[PDB]
């Protein structure tokens, strides 16, 4: 994997392992069971009763409060029909699948369930640049800080949008290698024609942050990406929340793989040292 | 005097024609084959040298050799006894009658063409001739003023950006990759399968069996990946023998060293590659023009799938805000044959014909001021 | 260059 | 300038259709900053002020102090080495030379005109920049018609339909008989 | 910490050495080559990149590519194992010992001397540097405080105009016109000739034979004519492979390249109408100072006669009642290298560097406003 | 050719 993905392979595994026997009769096949994924949020899979005809997915989303007070109404029925119940487990957004209707379709339902997390999440973006786009008074600007200790600004005024990330790394040996990974992110474009700007700032939080009680300290770089038409329009939407969305464990991912590869370099070059050894042994 | 004949020296197949005609009337290869035995019957004191069509049928017994090579002649005398042949035997018009118009690929030696006008002024007495590049004479038969070239010959691929009205000789880019590489590729893999091919006489066959049994691949890795699915994609081609060859990813894997000359172990790239930097070495406003036309011509670009191939690439290299179109005329073959003959046709070209009187007063050196 | 000539 | 410092950015541009490219994008996203020691700051704080332009070949640049960088020349010519004033210090020096008396009228009324003049807010540190240098006791007045292009037209037009300048022009027979000198005579 | 050193990232050569020594002690190429081919013996897994003379040595194999293109840098990994080659292998002279120094174009953007200095003081932690101009290093290295400077290297060519103790930045011309141009000019003209170079190790071939067999003309048309009595100007060579070619106008040819543009395609000037330009720009008073003095540094400028044409052209183009003298000093290939000795051998110079504890306090962004 | 290439 290179671009993390936003399809959790597991709900695709487990329902088309269940619905590979759907029509085999009274099959009740009772699940129950607990997940776990990126931003430190949790899954569950449960009949809501004895009643095992029908099968919830539910979530349990840190930044809930915010999503609820700006309302998802789009999300209620553009992507999600009328498969969508009130909250049960931890007042989140829970769905669940009528067995005895008929599903007619397989892989198109699976694939929409599976980005349930960026689904929700972008009902706050994908709304904001409707705003900017509808030429509605700039909506006020809004931080949504998720699970991690960091936080995340946005500013939707006239002509463009914005974008910032907060950054913060928990153990010392990752700080460094971090740092590091992020001070070339703002210089690379020469591979890059329609590309947004990046820069990079950590001393001197940004001006927009000031007023804002987002993520401020010392050992805490920042991040902003501006937005333009020509890349946030209805076309190049989905993939630009995708990447920003999937930036963190991308981050995080690619900074072990770059831990690998240089473990295998030092093991490439002891057999080097051991080979200059070994002219001290006899013939 | 009332027409002019146009011939296309190909390194390949040569065309020759009226000027006038939308076909030409005389097609075949650039063969000057002799014999390789003894001979013992006395019946027959035959023609010591063969051309053309005579040379395909008899290739048996011969030595098949192209006289010209990456679009530069290497033997003279091969050269000249083709032209009497075109000349006299198919065309049997005089070369006094009418003149003649020749044409050759852009940054060729000096002296080819010096010794090609010496050549035609003092041995055949032509009245007038004129020299061109098939690339323009391509843009005349598409009926276009601006665009770029992808003239992917037999022996040489070359491409020349245009404008209106005007040409850009400092972006011009010439390979030496062409058909002959391509054929000794596909030989070369043809007995990694199992199958051996080294005289002419199955250079030849090789050659055939390309032309009827390639194409290009949008994807290689997927096309790699359903070979080893390897029961949609094998063909059958029958030999003269009648034996029966089995070709698989050799259909998709030649046409790809195009697009990857590291196979052949060239440090070049590709046509892809040469066009976008050719493009680029444009100045930024008729970019958009160059994007917007793009003219293709030769015998080695009519595989199918080619001109998508190409576009996407074009597309995924060059920004993704604009559009990218191709045009594969399905008369690739003869455009430059048909420009030819509609430059020759055109009224105010009647005058800047070379001369017997003004060439043999100033010298051979005149043609290299002729619009270059 | 990143506009104008290649550099 | 501006190509001078679109080279320090990054961007390249030499030739003359280069020129009028650059030309166009002054035209378009160019404007004055009320104080220039402000704006360099909030640029420190690059987040709100950059733009994109779209070349023709479709790639994207990005401005940021370059707008209200080469404008602010107008007002410190020592950024291109010549040793000269501003467009406020000349027309300060320009009406003081005149007559006392006269002096509150053309304090009272300043038209300006050419297409150099379009930049947003060019108008309001103008008249900061004149009130400043000029006694705080009485009014400066900005009047910037949303015509100033075409005024010098406008103009001769309304002249030429001038009754009484139909017969202030010159022809061909005095020109002939006096000659070419005539013309210097002619309203100097 | 005794002395510093001093690093010239030249278009197409690296020039290196103590500060104090009057000549280098390290002159190596820029190359960063990789293997082309597989490889299949088993005794060797060797380093799979090449730098420097090495690189040079087995070019045959290898897929040469310059890090630096026309005075900015492409690619910053091989500018990185560039120096590290050069600090260890050859200097063998560690970071921290000693300070460096360095230099680079004028009009060059801001995020190469940004991304330079960053990694200067993050990876090899050198206690303190510096960013200079090759041209002022000249005027040091000239011993002189007044003239105007020709610098054309490999990649670059600039002139900027001074006076006593004080520069003039808005009088600053940047032409991309080099050697690499005059190079590929080359190339192409050798092609009409009938001898074909395309690959990276034919363009050192290229590069060597421009540098042993190239010169001025005086006059062009006089030296085109007495061409055409071609008995007495043509010269050969030999190459590697024990051929020889026979080489006649090209000699004169590719250096007019610099005083007329347009044979490339450039819409552009010479460089005596960019000096004269320039020149023109600054105040009328040291106009007669600049005409008195006119120093030319570079790798482009040793060509013989260069400095008789400059002359030549400068005194027609500028009033005919002066003396306008050209200096051409023996030496002027390293001249950048001794000014930067001799600066920081200044006393004055020792508290001017940036250091790392003022670098990490303030920024990346100090460079910038250090001496422009 | 003469140099480089056969041709
Ligand atoms: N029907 C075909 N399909 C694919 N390639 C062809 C076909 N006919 C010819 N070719 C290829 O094009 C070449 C000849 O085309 P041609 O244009 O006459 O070469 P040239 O440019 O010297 O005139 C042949 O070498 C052959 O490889
Ligand atoms: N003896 C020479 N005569 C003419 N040109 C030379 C000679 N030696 C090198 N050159 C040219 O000068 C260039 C290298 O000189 P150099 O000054 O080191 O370039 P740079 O400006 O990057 O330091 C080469 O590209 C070469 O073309
Ligand atoms: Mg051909
Ligand atoms: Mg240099």
């Amino acid at each position: 994997m290179i671009l993390l993905e936003v399809n959790n392979r597991i709900i695709e595994e487990t329902l088309a392992l269940k619905f590979e026997n759907a029509a085999a009769g009274n099959k009740p096949e009772a699940v129950e069971v607990t997940f776990a994924d990126f931003d430190g949020v949790l899954y569950h899979i449960s009949n809501p009763n004895g009643d095992k005809t029908k099968v919830m997915v539910s979530i349990s989303l840190k930044f809930y409060k915010e999503l609820q007070a700006h309302g998802a109404d789009e999300l209620l029925k553009r992507v999600y029909g009328s498969y969508l119940v009130n909250p049960e487990s931890g007042y989140n957004v829970s769905l669940l699948y009528d067995l005895e209707n008929l599903p007619a379709s397989k892989d198109s339902i699976v694939h929409q369930a599976g980005m349930l997390k960026r689904n929700c999440f972008a009902s706050v973006f994908e709304k904001y640049f409707q705003f900017q786009e509808e030429g509605k008074e700039g909506e006020n600007r809004a931080v949504i800080h998720y699970r991690d200790d960091e936080t995340m600004y946005v500013e939707s005024k006239k002509d463009r949008v914005t974008v910032v990330f907060s950054t913060v790394f928990k153990d010392d040996d990752d700080v460094v290698i971090g740092k590091v990974f992020m001070q070339e992110f703002k210089e690379g474009r020469r591979a890059s024609h329609t590309a947004p700007q990046v820069l990079f700032s950590h001393r001197e939080p940004p001006l927009e942050l000031k007023d804002t009680d987002a993520a401020v300290g010392d050992n805490i770089g920042y991040i902003t990406f501006v937005l333009f038409p020509r890349h946030t329009n209805a076309s190049a939407r989905d993939n630009t929340i995708n990447l920003i969305h999937t930036f963190r464990d991308y981050l995080h991912y690619h900074i072990k793989c770059s831990k690998a590869y240089i473990h295998t370099r030092m093991r490439a070059k002891t057999s080097d040292f051991l080979k200059v050894l070994n002219r001290a042994r006899p013939d | 005097e009332t027409t002019a004949l146009v011939c296309d020296n190909g390194s390949g197949l040569v065309k020759a024609g009226f000027a006038g005609d939308d076909a030409p009337r005389a097609v075949f290869p650039s063969i000057v084959g002799r014999p390789r035995h003894q001979g013992v019957m006395v019946g027959m004191g035959q023609k010591d040298s063969y051309v053309g069509d005579e040379a395909q049928s008899k290739r048996g017994i011969l030595t098949l050799k192209y006289p010209i090579e990456h679009g530069i002649i290497t033997n003279w005398d091969d050269m000249e006894k083709i032209w009497h042949h075109t000349f006299y035997n198919e065309l049997r018009v005089a070369p006094e009658e009418h003149p003649t118009l020749l044409t050759e690929a852009p940054l060729n030696p000096k002296a080819n063409r010096e010794k090609m006008t010496q050549i035609m002024f003092e041995t055949f007495n032509v009245p007038a001739m004129y020299v061109a590049i098939q690339a323009v004479l391509s843009l005349y038969a598409s009926g276009r003023t601006t665009g770029i070239v992808l003239d992917s010959g037999d022996g040489v691929t070359h491409n020349v950006p245009i404008y209106e009205g005007y040409a850009l000789p400092h972006a011009i880019m010439r390979l030496d990759l062409a058909g002959r590489d391509l054929t000794d590729y596909l030989m070369k893999i043809l007995t990694e399968r199992g199958y051996s091919f080294v005289t002419t006489a199955e250079r030849e066959i090789v050659r055939d069996i390309k032309e009827k049994l390639c194409y290009v691949a949008l994807d290689f890795e997927n096309e790699m990946a359903t070979a080893a699915s390897s029961s949609s994609l094998e063909k059958s081609y029958e030999l003269p023998d009648g034996q029966v060859i089995t070709i698989g990813n050799e259909r998709f894997r030649c046409p790809e060293t195009l697009f990857q000359p590291s196979f052949i172990g060239m440090e070049s790239a590709g046509i892809h590659e040469t066009t976008y930097n050719s493009i680029m070495k444009c100045d930024i406003d008729i970019r958009k023009d160059l994007y917007a036309n793009n003219v293709m011509s030769g015998g080695t670009t009519m595989y199918p799938g080619i001109a998508d191939r190409m576009q996407k690439e074009i597309t995924a290299l060059a920004p993704s805000t604009m559009k990218i179109k191709i045009i594969a005329p399905p008369e690739r073959k003869y455009s430059v044959w048909i420009g030819g003959s509609i430059l020759a046709s055109l009224s105010t070209f009647q005058q800047m014909w070379i001369t017997k009187q003004e060439y043999d007063e100033a010298g051979p050196s005149i043609v290299h001021r002729k619009c270059f | 260059w990143x506009a104008x000539c290649p550099a």
